[PDB]
């Protein structure tokens, strides 16, 4: 429920003039690391 | 002869009440520096507590200020009574301040042809009490913008207590177009002003004075410059 | 330079307060403790 609510407040709220959320930005860096996993050796299903 | 200026006090004891008369004036040979200033107050401590009434006002080229105040003074926590202040500026914007007390409620505001009515009024009592800061629109005296409010009530029923505090976002934004629109009307009154004392005193523009200091300006380059070339033909003659 | 200086002022202030407002409603979810808070558009009534 707390990261519920964490998540929440991080969606509803940006600086004025930009309508973007920063969970937009996270999901781009998650999305960097999850092909620099897939890029990296010695794959896992724990890595999956 | 050029200038006279006269200031008279006097602080007289009447039996019951003591009178206080203050005059100050100048005479100049300056047009806007001449002026009469006067104030009159008459000060009656009735068994320890004093009821006050006094009157200032002055008078000059550029404006008159009109100041009245009346009331009594119980203790030093207690003063009841009204305060008037009334402002006709030639030179800029008039304006009129009100300031009311009463033992249960504080009123004051002030009318600006250029901001419009800023005022707050203050009732308070034991069980409750509320702040309201309102602004009137220029252009609709009819109403308030409750710029902010507060709203202290103590719950007679169980020990709770409520605090309501409430804002106007269309109070703000329309004090702040109001202010950056006022910016232009000070502008221009300053601007004339000191262009007004400009002719009074020599009759030129601060543009004028611009160009008057500009012209002077090429004039002693020219001079500079006519003997900076003539002083090369001295020398060479000379070497010759 | 000035009104326009204004003009900003007042165009980042409302595109700004809504979000605060959002924020605002998104952390009272967070509690319900015995001293209760309202939040309101414009206005917060707090409850001792």
């Amino acid at each position: 429920k707390s990261l519920h609510m964490y998540a929440n407040r991080l969606l509803d709220h940006r600086v004025p003039q930009t309508d973007m959320t920063f969970r937009h930005v996270g999901s781009k860096l998650i999305v960097a690391m999850s092909s620099w996993l897939q890029k990296a050796s010695g794959s896992l299903p724990y890595t999956q | 002869p050029v200038y006279n200026a006269t200031w008279s006090a006097s602080l007289k004891n009447k039996a019951d009440y003591v009178e206080t008369v203050l005059d100050s004036t100048c005479s100049s040979t300056v047009q806007f520096l001449e002026y009469e200033l006067n104030v009159l107050g008459t000060h009656k401590i009735e068994d320890g507590t004093l009821a006050s009434k006094t009157k200032g006002t002055f008078a000059h080229r550029d404006f008159s200020a009109e100041y009245e105040e009346d009331g009594k003074y119980e203790g030093l926590q207690e003063w009841e009574g009204k305060a008037h202040l009334n402002i006709k500026s030639p030179a800029f914007t008039d304006l009129h301040l009100r300031y009311q007390k009463d033992k249960k409620g504080i009123s004051t505001s002030a009318a600006s042809p250029a901001v419009g009515t800023v005022g707050m009024d203050m009732d308070e009592d034991d069980d409750f009490s509320k702040w309201n800061f309102y602004y009137s629109p220029q252009s609709s005296p009819d109403k308030k913008l409750t710029i902010f409010k507060t709203e202290l009530r103590v719950r007679e029923s169980d020990e709770e207590t409520q605090i309501k505090v409430n804002w106007e976002e269309e109070a703000a934004s329309g004090l702040l177009t109001s202010l950056k629109d006022n910016v232009p009307k000070a502008t221009g009154v300053l601007y004339d002003y000191v262009n007004k004392y400009h002719w009074e005193h020599t009759g030129l523009t601060l543009r004028e004075v611009s160009s008057k200091l500009r012209r002077n300006l090429q004039n002693n380059a020219e001079w500079v410059y006519q003997g900076a070339i003539r002083q090369i033909d001295d020398i060479d003659v000379r070497f010759q | 330079e000035s009104k326009r200086l204004i003009d900003l002022s007042i165009q980042n202030y409302h595109t700004f307060l809504i979000y605060i407002t959002e924020l605002l409603k998104k952390l009272q979810s967070t509690t319900v403790m015995n001293p209760y808070m309202k939040l309101a558009p414009g206005e917060l009534t707090i409850i001792l």
